[PDB]
């Protein structure tokens, strides 16, 4: 459920159970093999999920004022068709949070903020919304990433190195805030990943850039 | 009256006494030059006029207009009087000012401004071609067939006097389409540079009206600086409102000067 902060609050009866689970170290395992309704094959990455749904750690940097270095936590699966990765995480869509699900050729740049257009409200036009900014810490489900035009994935560059938006049109100029952490499904240019030629090529990326990322397990 | 004489006295012992370039003043003969290439346009130093007599920097602002019209009444006095032979073509005149020392960039004028003393800038953009008004109010009388005569105009505004040689009758009439005073126009659309903007968002703007005199001269994206004084239209329908009444904002222009203004120009030093 959402994220108010004070209707939400657990009850110590709760405690004794969560620390209950804490006391458990089959605990590294149990809650990875609770991500699953009912599938039982190779959940060996389902740790590194977890990861992620224990969602990341809070390094603020509100004492130097310097650097900014939050704890950003950014994976996502890459694979072949078999794996389930756009139904499983359909399902896990109805887990998130801030669950969103989109994909390569859902939503453009633009489809993702400056929704600009017309208002018969007031009977004028209006500097108007966007996606990311609503889902600050949350994730979308992403699949077919190698999918989109440059404009986007030109801007992905811009969030996943400074997390940060800055922006300049003719009405509204805006230096917002966004932030938040990756789940995706990304997809070759292939059918099946090729053997003896390493997704370092195969899916569709530069040199050292598919290089850049944290791990894709 | 005694001191509401003396405007004009001012102006006649101004134009011929004021005297600079080295004696044989300009507007001893500056006029005669104005009427000489047949213009009506004959323009004024404010600086000059403050170097003679500073007292007409105050006496201004509280109806410039009224200034405007007692000073070219001056001109039409001394010249006709001394030219009479100008009484056929034009024998009309009105009069310019080019020292202010300011520039009011556009996004800096609001109701303090009002119906006074202006100098502005900004950039042309489209706006109408060429076309006249009126000038004169007459009609013509059909109870008895006769005119129901000339009449006093005021700026906007209706007269409808009882008195016309239909035994001062005939409330009812009708209009000719001749035997009345006409008067050309253009209109600006005034914009403002791309240099002096506040530096990223859309600009303002703020439309001026020029004068019969005063067309023919402008175009798009042109180079400019004018005086002009600040209008109001005096209702743009006030009743059970908005929540803002529906006003604008106009300037008239006086003396328009381009900075352009590509053409043989300067005047000439006596030596
Ligand atoms: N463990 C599993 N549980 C349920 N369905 C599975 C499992 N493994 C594979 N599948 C099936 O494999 C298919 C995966 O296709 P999908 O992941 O949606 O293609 P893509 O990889 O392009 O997203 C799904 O239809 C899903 O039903």
């Amino acid at each position: 459920e959402d994220e108010e902060g004070k209707d939400h609050i657990f009850p110590p009866e709760r405690v004794e159970l969560l620390q209950l689970l804490a006391k458990k170290p089959d605990i590294y395992d149990r809650l990875a093999r609770a991500i699953a309704p009912s599938i039982y094959e190779n959940d060996d990455i389902k740790k590194g999920i977890l990861l992620q749904l224990f969602g990341g750690t809070k390094k603020k940097h509100a004492t130097l004022g310097r650097q900014n270095f939050r704890s950003e936590i950014h994976l996502l699966l890459c694979g072949d068709p078999g794996t389930s990765k756009s139904q499983m995480l359909q399902y896990v869509f109805n887990l998130v949070p801030r669950s969103q699900y989109t994909s390569g050729r859902g939503s453009s740049a633009v489809g993702l903020t400056a929704y600009v257009t017309k208002d018969p409200e007031t009977r004028q036009l209006v500097l108007q919304t966007g996606a990311l900014v609503l889902a600050d810490n949350g994730v979308c489900c992403i699949d077919e990433f190698d999918k989109m035009n440059d404009s986007t994935r030109s801007v992905l560059h811009e969030v996943m190195e400074q997390q940060t938006l800055s922006i300049a049109k003719a009405g509204i100029i805006c230096q917002l805030n966004a932030r938040t952490s990756i789940l995706a499904a990304a997809n070759p240019a292939e059918s099946q990943w090729n053997k003896r030629k390493n997704i370092i090529d195969n899916v569709q990326l530069p040199h050292t850039l598919l290089s850049r990322f944290d791990l894709i397990f | 009256l005694g001191p509401r004489t003396e405007i004009a006295n001012r102006f006649q012992s101004f134009l011929r006494t004021f005297v600079d370039e080295r004696g044989a003043y300009t507007y001893r003969d500056r006029i005669r030059r104005m009427c000489e290439q047949n213009m009506s346009s004959f323009v004024v130093s404010y600086t000059d006029l403050a170097n003679k007599e500073h007292v007409l920097a105050y006496f201004l602002p509280e109806a410039p207009f009224q200034m405007l019209e007692i000073f070219d009444k001056v001109a039409k006095d001394m010249v006709l009087s001394i030219f009479p032979t100008y009484e056929r073509v034009t024998t009309e005149i009105h009069v310019r000012i080019s020292e202010l020392p300011l520039i009011e960039e556009l996004r800096t004028f609001r109701k303090l401004h009002l119906n006074q003393l202006v100098r502005t800038l900004g950039v042309v953009t489209a706006t109408t071609g060429v076309l006249p008004q009126l000038s004169v109010i007459k009609y013509d009388c059909v109870k008895c067939g006769y005119v129901l005569g000339p009449f006093v105009q005021s700026q906007n505004t209706e007269i409808k006097p009882g008195s016309c040689p239909e035994c001062q009758s005939t409330g009812p009439f009708s209009i000719n389409m001749e035997q009345t005073l006409y008067r050309n126009y253009q209109k600006i659309t005034l914009q403002e540079s791309p240099g002096r903007i506040p530096a990223g968002r859309i600009p303002r703007s703020k439309d001026v009206i020029l004068l019969a005199d005063l067309c023919d001269q402008c175009k798009p994206g042109d180079e400019l600086e004018v005086t002009g004084i600040y209008t109001n239209n005096y209702d743009g329908s006030l009743n059970t409102d908005q929540g803002f009444p529906v006003f604008a904002t106009v300037i008239i222009a006086n003396h328009v000067v381009v900075k352009d203004s590509k053409q043989v120009v300067q005047s000439l030093t006596d030596e």
